[PDB]
RNA sequence: AGCCAGGAUGUUGGCUUAGAAGCAGCCAUCAUUUAAAGAAAGCGUAAUAGCUCACUGGUCGAGUCGGCCUGCGCGGAAGA
């Protein structure tokens, strides 16, 4: 009925499904369990962030059941596997803070084009954009 | 910074785009969600063109001292909030159909999505061929 | 129970029962008036109100005819009672469906077996203090409550277990079987034992065999109770509650019968004290009276603990509460008279390296001509990581510079035990260290191992020094349910501790917070707890892997005795 | 309450009211906030 | 001023990486998505929901907002 209905940003972006140990136990409000931690999330955890960021939007619904319009793949992710230095902000007036190109921003322009879209697909593309290179430091290109 | 300047400029400058473009919509403020109306003008915003200004600044005797120069229809009072969508490739275009799909889901209202006609007396929309 | 009390409601406590305990409650005795006008109760079968007198004291009273103030709610829960009641059998349904009203005998019987199945529990009204509902309840537990024979028989394991091994049936014929429920101390004798018989008779002076633990015990004087008071009895039927003085070894929930019988009965789970304090005597040389009076009080109890610690003197006193845990301390002031006072619990902490690793060695001028010999090693500390090995001693030979005698090379790891074994750094043990022996010098003669364990001490010496190491606290996985309303104040009081979470997690009946707190801190953390959550809240500890930990007291347990 | 010769505005929440000429300070938020004369 | 309400779905932030949560530490980061998005206001700040920093649209008919100088007043100001 309700979309998602609880909002709680404590979820491991990406990797192991449902990852709660290290997410920490403040949180619990949560009605999450084993049923719904490897119901459609474990079969759609491939193409959005092998090794990165790629935070995931629950959309628990009050129908009994667990399934909605999935977020696309994360630009955090794209921004930080097409980089090779995942580093960012904290830091970022010392260091690297992560790398930012034309080809990065390509990369996720046709990539999270799906769903994690706004005013435009190259409003989605500028959302990149700003997730790349406002960490602090960019690539020059 | 809603000005006397500023607001005898907007007035124009926005009813500039909906004499040259398509209808422009208007959307009330009853109750937003978080994400269900966010990507919905979002959407809007995709489909409908980059170029429309979704700001209002639509006062009754603002729209009646700069709107009113042509399609005086637009100068009567416009008692809700608005968001204005145009339409670049035609009249009654994706915005329309987005307005007119928003009055019922999706956003608070979409105050019927009366629109600019630049007839101002056909009530029905532009599909006056039967075919 | 208090319906005298004000805020008194019949109808609002039997839907707390039934929403929150889980079972399906049906009146039984309703109540007329408020909490002040507590005249008496009614009962939904035999259609009599019960008021009770007021000038004696509750013995006498007398029977009305149900006025109109409740007559409409009275018949529908008496109504609710009979198709309640008729949910026994097809037979009750039936007739029930049919138009005729059901007899009294009959629904009675099916209510007692609705109960004797537990489907259903029977809620009465009544209050003590106004000697009012008390002989009502009475009445209710001969009408409903089962007696020994009214249920089948209790079972049991013989001979690593059976498709039926016992079911025995209660009568005075067949062999003896019990259960010691309960200990308790008499100053007189020495021992109290409490003991229900199932099936069976026993008799004073007769021996049993206490099946569990294979022994002998003779039953000295059985006798029947009236709280403290003690009357004797020659014999104890099948079915009676007795105690039975004379006994001596036998714990808490140990089968007590004659030979041939179930070894092992179900009464085999305890639960596991959450409180632990340390006591002390004022005259610290009270110590042997004081643990024999501990020794005694765990052996009664089960769930009283005392276990002393070798690393430091304190006694460890374990219990569900701070009350049950000072009641077991001014008991023992006033009978078996000791004077104690409690209090905390000291530290055992441990020790790793802080990333240092070097090549160090020592010696000593031990030649001087005349004694003969002397030892250098060359050695190479290094820690592993914080908790991948059970046996934190790693050593792994690999001597090759001036290699030992080949009859003790591999013999030079139990030497450095006696270091690492305790008290490197103020009298606590260290976990983790590595050693790796590269070059070193001897004679081949005798080269005498004990004073060559003196420069694998002093190479340890400074590179402790130079490692400048810091302390590892004691860490453990605490892990507590709680109602999903009470859960910010748990997780906000382990956070003004220095305690880290764990598991986002949310039962079905709760919610499973998991953290890792120190062990200096949470002293008496289980009633802070249960008066933080109204008392609904338990605890466990997992004694996990210890963790780092910014302390002011870890180098002032050291700083005390200075250098 | 709190007699301070010195009243002032500690958080967004407070009013100043002048009560017998008296000049305090009440908040509707938290009662810690109430003082009596200026 | 009063009323009809709207602030992210790349965003456990690219994050002191065991997140400290579209509003803990934190770096800074319009972050198109705008009657709005600050990665920080009091509620749970460790977190949702439902009131909401900020901001405006719709209502609504003549003034309103803060500062600076000065006069005269007010509290601070209780003794035999
Ligand atoms: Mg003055
Ligand atoms: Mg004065
Ligand atoms: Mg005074
Ligand atoms: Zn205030």
């Amino acid at each position: 009925a309700k979309k998602v209905q609880a909002y709680v940003k404590l979820q491991v972006a990406a990797g192991m499904a449902n990852p709660s140990p290290p997410v920490g136990p403040a949180l619990g409000q949560q009605g999450v369990n084993i049923m719904e931690f490897c119901k459609a999330f474990n079969a759609k955890t491939d193409s959005i962030e092998k090794g990165l960021p790629i935070p995931v939007v629950i959309t628990v619904y009050a129908d009994r059941s667990f399934t909605f319009v999935t977020k696309t793949p994360p630009a955090a992710v794209l921004l930080k596997k097409a980089a090779g230095i995942k580093s960012g902000s904290g830091k970022p007036n010392k260091d690297k803070v992560g790398k930012i190109s034309r080809a990065q921003l390509q990369e996720i322009a046709q990539t999270k084009a799906a769903d994690m879209t706004g005013a435009d697909i190259e409003a989605m593309t500028r959302s990149i954009e700003g997730t790349a290179r406002s960490m602090g430091l960019v690539v020059e290109d | 910074m809603a000005l006397n300047l500023q607001d005898k400029q907007a007035i124009v400058a926005e009813v500039s785009e909906v004499a040259k473009g398509a209808l422009s919509a208007v959307v009330a403020d009853s109750r937003g969600v978080t994400v269900d109306k966010m990507t919905e003008l979002r959407k809007a915003g995709r489909e409908a063109g980059v170029y429309m200004r979704v700001v209002r600044n639509t006062l009754l005797r603002r729209a009646v001292e700069g709107t009113p120069f042509e399609c005086l229809k637009d100068a009567f009072v416009g008692p809700t909030l608005i968001a204005y969508s145009m339409e670049h490739p035609g009249a009654a275009a994706r915005l329309f159909k987005e307005f007119a799909k928003a009055n019922a889901k999706f956003e608070v209202k979409a105050a019927a999505f009366e629109g600019e006609l630049i007839p101002a007396s056909q009530i029905d929309r532009l599909a006056t061929l039967p075919t | 129970n208090k319906m005298d009390r004000m805020g008194a409601n019949f109808l609002k406590v039997v839907n707390q029962i039934k929403t929150r305990l889980g079972a399906n409650p049906v009146p039984l005795q309703l109540a007329i008036g408020a909490e002040e006008h507590f005249t008496g109760v009614v009962d939904l079968v035999k259609m009599k109100a019960i008021n009770w007198n007021d000038a004696d004291q509750g013995v006498t009273f007398e029977y009305e005819d149900i006025p109109a103030d409740m007559v409409e709610l009275a018949n529908e829960w008496h109504q609710n009672l009979i198709e309640s009641a008729a949910e026994a059998s097809e037979e009750l349904m039936e007739k029930y469906l049919g138009g005729e009203e059901l007899t009294e005998a009959e629904i009675k019987g099916a209510l007692r077996q609705r109960v004797l199945n537990n489907e259903i529990i029977l809620v009465t009204c009544g209050s003590a203090f106004k000697n009012k509902g008390v002989q009502a309840m009475l009445d209710a537990v001969i009408d409903y409550l089962p007696s020994p024979v009214d249920v089948p028989a209790i079972n049991g394991i013989l001979d690593d277990g059976k498709d039926t091994p016992a079911e025995r049936h209660a009568s005075d014929d067949e062999p003896f079987s019990a259960l010691a429920f309960k200990i308790a101390t008499d100053p007189f004798v020495g021992n109290l034992t409490f003991f229900r018989v199932y099936s069976g008779v026993v008799n004073s002076g007769d021996t049993v065999l206490n099946s569990v633990k294979a022994a002998r015990e003779r039953f000295g004087r059985i006798v029947q109770m009236h709280a403290n008071k003690r009357e004797e009895i020659k014999e104890v039927r099948a079915g009676d509650i007795a105690a039975a003085i004379g006994l001596k070894d036998v714990t808490t929930g140990d089968t007590l019968c004659d030979p041939d019988a179930p070894i092992i009965l179900e009464r085999m789970e305890f639960p596991e004290p959450v409180i632990s304090i340390a006591v002390e005597p004022k005259t610290k040389a009270d110590q042997e009276k004081m643990g024999l009076a501990l020794g005694r009080l765990a052996k009664e109890d089960p769930s009283f603990r005392v276990w002393t610690d070798e690393e430091s003197n304190q006694t460890i006193i374990a219990g569900m509460g701070e009350l049950h845990l000072d009641i077991i301390v001014d008991r023992m002031k006033r009978e078996f008279n000791v004077e104690a006072n409690v209090g905390k619990p000291q530290v055992a902490y441990r020790e790793t390296i802080r990333q240092k690793v070097t090549d160090v060695e020592g010696k000593h001028a031990k030649q001087s001509g005349g004694r003969g010999q002397y030892g250098h090693v060359v050695i190479d500390m290094y820690p592993l990581e914080p908790g991948s090995n059970p046996k934190g001693y790693e050593f792994i030979n690999d001597i090759k510079g001036g290699v030992i005698p080949g009859e003790y090379i591999p013999a030079v790891d139990k030497g450095i035990q006696e270091q690492l074994k305790a008290g490197p750094l103020a009298g606590y043990p260290v976990v983790d260290m590595g050693i790796r022996l590269h070059f070193g010098s001897y004679h081949d003669v005798d080269s005498s191992e004990l004073a060559f364990k003196l420069a694998a001490s002093i190479a340890f010496k400074e590179g402790f020094k130079k490692a400048k190491l810091v302390l590892l606290e004691p860490i453990m996985k605490v892990e507590v349910e709680t109602p999903e309303e009470n859960t910010g104040d748990v997780i906000g009081d382990l956070s003004r501790r220095r305690g880290m979470l764990k598991g986002q997690e949310s039962e079905v009946t709760g919610v499973k917070i998991h953290a890792e707190v120190p062990l200096s801190e949470m002293f008496g953390y289980a009633t802070q707890l249960r008066s933080l959550t109204k008392g609904r809240a338990s605890y466990t500890m997992e004694f996990l892997k210890y963790d780092e930990a910014p302390s002011n007291v870890a180098q002032a347990v050291i700083e005390a005795r200075g250098k | 309450m709190k007699v301070r010769a010195s009243v002032k505005k500690l958080c967004r929440n407070c009013k100043i009211v002048k009560r017998d000429g008296v000049i305090r300070v009440i908040c509707s938020a938290e009662p810690k906030h109430k003082q009596r004369q200026g």
